[PDB]
RNA sequence: UAAACGAUGCCUACGCUGUUGUGGUUAUGAGCACGGCAGAAGAGAAAUCUAGUAGGGCUUUGGGGAGAGUACGCGCGCAA
């Protein structure tokens, strides 16, 4: 429904008329260092990109990965 | 860790004489965590190498993930960088914007000839400010190559990188290039084909090419 | 008589070909860039209300040059409204101008309980406060069959957005009628973005539909070109 | 000086809007203590440390993502049991969910407990 | 095409009791839709009360100078009597270019340049 | 008082960036020329653009003129960038370099054939 | 409504400075606001300098200069164009001016 | 008595970055006290920011223009 999206990295809905938000997919590394069929998906609000906070969280969540 | 394809000795050399490494002297709170020491007789900047190899890697990564890839927009607007973007979008099947970024022109239909994105590329991003600024009205992300005098709120991957030399700009361009090459398939090994990509990519004046150009006659 | 429609965007192309819903383009926080996309699924159904009309003048050699502005809501008594302002030399190519502002704002309104969740949704679900120029605007939870508490530009707005019952409070100069109808539309908007104790179990996640059908549209592409 | 409770309160809400995960507080007290416990029965923190400085206390918190806001009333006014409703009405978003804290002869207990136990104290604070 | 027909269908509207608005739309649509490239239309009189006024109303291409003004533009004037005075009516319209010379001028305006396309 | 204006300049620039393998030096030739590819009628507007032509082609032909695109040139452009230099400094194994990358080199155990900067 | 940041002057941290006697009008203006202008002209003119070369009973001789500071009233500096109105984004930018002759 | 003005009360908090000063101290990496400057984010009717966040404590103080900081009484002062 209309009422499901949630920011991964603050943690809050993110409204309809966000502009700014985004979508971040990644495809996910083969055995001997190649690609795969699968993917990674974020949903990362404007807030923290406004601020320029995104570079450094995204780099912490894939190490946390 | 972080899942990335291995090193090898050559690109590292490679990296090392374009370069690559030397900041400037200022630094920022958002790229402190690059920075591995300062030269004690310059007051430059070093840069980690480690780190530059994996959000290279996660950069190449992402471009994978999105296909028909004319829908990846690739920009640098300036000579002394110029060349790089020609080559380059043509090695991945990427779409470029070379001159001055007509402002609006994601924006507003009637502007014609660039694509709605799905993935903004930019070199140096100080210049180019415009485009950072406009594709957030778009909900495209973005990737820059960045330095450590420079700051931005919008990009998502910073790929940390020397930015005023062209020994440089050519390094970044060639060896991204050819990760998103491998991690499709389209190539063996890396180490395949340094001195002849880098040095094509690499910006040179019109008064070396006319010496290069009799230099090249004389030898044919 | 009447203009067959060619989508101008890459969403455009997907209304019209019938692979999307409404609920996934607010879903999934996609803009809307054309009017006719908001047509497509609400024309029957739109209903609207012109709250001011006022004159604006700007003074020359020659003498005062003269514009009627015009500002209404587009709604649908269920879940939908958008607000929007126009500036004209007519006041019916006023009306022409603000319509395409109020559908490219359109947002779904959330509903609650004001007790226990017996039948159905009626109130705002939760205490919030929006802010508009020196005007500001505080919803309120009511109990069931208590009708709408509101003043007179704030009434026709909550009406429009399929709200029953409220109680409103206001500070500021209120005479602005477009602040205040801004600064109200703000408020129930940002209750139904309040981080609710559930709303973190009840998370889901998905591929952005416009690069879930890239197929078909790369098709499209070659479609148009042959 | 500064109120120890109003302090907590200040310290933990601007961190939360700078989105951090994680602070350090600098002066507590017993109250401070019960209610930070508080915070965790229902939930709203993860982790507590409390550091042993000889030079009155502090303390190391994690923060959830439920948390939306916390607050401290000065003075702390004594009410029956007949008053508390009238300042859950003021201070809480909704009917349905958050917390009003009271001091009581049995501890720090949340308005839905005063019901339970019929007894009435004074009010501290509250979290939503 | 012929702005001597037009006007009288502005002028009887008047004496139909509708307004001035309206009547001018119409008449403007028609013109359009016919082909002409632009018009000119204006109202002058004792329209919406005891004080004067005259509205203008221009929409496309209008030429006011020199010899392609004689060639590609029409005009008609008309009145129309009222209990309250006379109101004034203008038309202007601006002829199609026809290469079969029917409906404006065989050849298109003397400033235009078009360069040829390449092989 | 002599100014070609936007109209001239526009068409002139469009003619030279598409047949500048058909016009000279000569203004007599360049006239002889925009006779043929374009529509000009008015005699006074065709002397301007082939005045015009014939200045745009001298600053092209004597080194450049910026954001006017040649396609014969963009094929000599290509062809020069199309090379690689004899010297090089990708190719030599010995490296001297500063004594931070030293350590940096210490600290990750980087083979190869580094010597500190004798500066 | 307040039209600069600094109120015109140099003063910060302080009660009271020191005044300054205007060269053009005499008027008492504080040190720390007064317009400021340096000079170094030498004693003898350009156009004199190839008669000095024949006048002089010395081998070689270097012309004595003469130098100055001189200070301004607001009204005065404005007057006599040392200094111009300028708009509202200009009047942020500070550049040292010539030293004059 | 002053346009006695940074027209911004006093203690005490929580708070982003870069740069430049003054005085001590230094594992030479930095700190502590007192400042200037430039952005950001929030805020505000805006201009802008001693103005961000907040039921921390205590004192002064305003309530549409005028008449009026004037009349009568009182206290200080040689008078003003
Ligand atoms: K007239
Ligand atoms: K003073
Ligand atoms: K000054
Ligand atoms: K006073
Ligand atoms: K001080
Ligand atoms: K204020
Ligand atoms: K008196
Ligand atoms: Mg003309
Ligand atoms: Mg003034
Ligand atoms: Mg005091
Ligand atoms: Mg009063
Ligand atoms: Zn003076």
């Amino acid at each position: 429904n209309s009422f499901q999206r949630v920011c991964d990295f603050s943690l809050k809905p993110i409204s309809s008329q966000d502009r700014s938000s985004v979508q971040i997919n990644m495809v996910q590394l083969d055995e001997r260092g190649r690609a795969t069929k699968d993917l990674m998906i974020f949903n990362v609000s404007g807030t923290v990109r406004k601020n320029g906070k995104i570079d450094s969280m995204l780099y912490e969540r894939i190490n946390e990965m | 860790a972080v899942r990335v394809v291995p090193l090898s000795d050559k690109v590292a050399k490679a990296m090392v004489q374009c370069c690559c490494h030397l900041g400037g002297v200022t630094s920022s709170t958002s790229l402190k965590e690059y920075i591995f020491g300062k030269r004690e007789e310059d007051k430059v900047n070093i840069i980690d190498i480690k780190k530059m190899w994996e959000k290279l890697n996660l950069a190449a990564r992402m471009i994978c993930s999105i296909p028909n890839p004319k829908d990846i927009v690739v920009v640098s607007s300036k000579d002394f960088g110029r060349k790089a973007v020609i080559k380059f979008a043509e090695s991945i099947g990427a779409t470029a914007v070379t001159g001055r970024f007509i402002p609006g022109s994601f924006s507003n239909y009637e502007i014609k000839g660039v694509r709605e994105p799905r993935l903004v590329l930019v070199s140096d991003c100080f210049a180019d400010k415009q485009v950072v600024k406009e594709a957030s009205y778009v909900n495209a992300p973005c990737i820059a190559f960045c330095n450590t005098d420079n700051d931005i709120e919008f990009v998502d991957m910073v790929i940390p990188m020397n930015n005023r030399s062209q020994s440089a700009i050519g390094a970044g361009f060639c060896i991204l290039s050819k990760l998103v090459n491998y991690m499709k398939g389209n190539i063996d090994k890396v180490e395949d084909k340094l001195r002849d990509h880098i040095e094509l990519y690499t910006y040179r004046d019109s008064d070396e090419l006319e010496q290069l150009y009799q230099e090249q006659k004389i030898e044919e | 008589e009447e203009a067959e429609w060619f989508p101008k965007t890459s969403l455009g192309k997907l209304v019209k070909a019938g692979r999307i819903t409404l609920d996934e383009i607010f879903g999934h926080s996609l803009c809307i860039r054309e009017p006719e996309i908001i047509d497509y699924f609400l024309k029957a159904t739109l209903k609207e209300e012109v709250l001011v009309i006022k004159s604006v003048q700007k003074q020359t050699k020659a003498g005062q040059k003269t514009r009627m502005k015009v500002v209404l809501a587009l709604g649908d008594h269920n879940n939908y409204i958008g607000i929007g302002s126009g500036v004209a030399r007519d006041v019916v190519s006023a009306i022409n101008a603000a319509k395409v502002v109020a559908k490219c704002s359109m947002r779904p309104i959330k509903k609650g309980f004001w007790g226990n969740e017996i039948g159905e949704a009626h109130t705002v679900p939760v205490k919030a406060l929006g802010k508009c120029g020196s005007v500001k605007v505080q919803v309120t939870p009511a109990p069931k069959g208590t009708g709408l508490v509101a003043g007179g530009v704030s009434k026709t707005i909550f009406k429009l957005a399929g709200i029953k019952d409220i109680f409103t409070s206001s500070k500021g100069q209120t005479c602005t009628t477009e602040n205040f109808a801004r600064a109200s539309l703000y408020a129930i908007t940002n209750s139904t973005n309040f981080n609710m104790p559930n709303v973190i179990e009840e998370k889901v996640v998905e591929l952005n539909p416009i690069l879930k059908n890239a197929e078909f549209l790369i098709e499209q592409e070659q479609r148009d070109l042959r | 000086m500064m109120d120890k409770l109003a302090n907590l309160c200040i310290t933990i809400n601007n961190a939360n809007r700078a989105q951090k995960r994680s602070v350090v507080i600098r002066r507590i007290s017993k109250v401070c203590r019960l209610f930070l416990e508080s915070m965790q029965k229902h939930g709203y923190i993860t982790d507590i440390v409390y550091i042993d400085d000889h030079r009155e206390g502090k303390a190391v918190v994690g923060l959830s993502g439920r948390l939306n806001r916390c607050g401290a009333i000065c003075p702390r006014y004594d009410v029956e049991l007949k008053d508390v409703e009238r300042y859950r009405a003021n201070l809480l978003p909704s009917r349905g969910f958050g917390h009003l804290i009271v001091t009581s002869s049995k501890g720090l207990i949340d308005h839905r407990e005063c019901i339970q136990h019929n007894t009435g104290g004074k009010i501290l604070g509250y979290f939503y | 095409l012929c702005p001597a027909i037009q006007a009288e269908f502005i002028r009887s509207k008047f004496e139909e009791n509708i307004p001035y608005r309206r009547s001018v739309v119409s008449a403007i649509k028609n013109i359009k839709s016919a082909g002409g490239q632009g018009c000119v239309i204006e109202v002058s009189g004792k329209l919406k009360g005891q004080r004067a006024r005259s509205v203008k109303t221009i929409d496309g291409k209008i030429i006011h100078a020199g010899q392609p003004k004689e060639e590609f533009m029409r005009y008609a004037t008309t009145s129309v009597l009222l209990k309250q005075g006379i109101i004034g009516i203008k038309v202007g319209i601006m002829l199609p270019q026809d290469d079969e010379g029917i409906k404006g001028p065989v050849y298109d305006m003397v400033d235009k340049i078009k360069v040829l396309p390449i092989k | 008082g002599q100014i070609k204006g936007k109209s001239v300049r526009t068409a002139s620039k469009v003619i030279v960036e598409r047949y500048f393998n058909r016009l000279t030096n000569d203004f007599y030739d360049n006239r002889n020329v925009v006779i043929d590819v374009a529509e000009i009628r008015s005699k006074k507007l065709r002397n301007k653009v082939s005045g015009c032509v014939t200045k745009l082609y001298k600053r092209v032909k004597k080194n450049g003129v910026p954001g006017l695109y040649i396609k014969e040139h963009e094929e000599e452009r290509e062809k020069k960038e199309s090379f690689i230099p004899k010297i090089s400094i990708l190719d030599e194994d010995k490296v001297e370099v500063d004594e931070v990358t030293m350590e940096m080199i210490n600290q990750y155990e980087i083979n190869g054939d580094y010597v500190l900067a004798k500066k | 409504t307040k039209k600069r940041s600094n109120n015109g002057r140099s003063k910060k941290n302080r009660g009271h400075t020191r005044c300054v006697r205007c060269e053009h009008c005499s008027a008492m203006v504080p040190n720390d606001k007064a317009i400021k202008k340096f000079v170094v002209r030498s004693v003898i003119d350009a156009a004199s300098l190839d008669d000095l070369k024949i006048a002089t009973i010395y081998e070689e001789y270097e012309v004595p200069k003469s130098y100055y500071k001189l200070n301004y009233c607001v009204s005065c500096a404005v007057h006599i164009k040392l200094v111009r109105v300028r708009s509202r984004w200009e009047r942020k930018i500070r550049k040292e001016q010539r030293v004059s002759a």
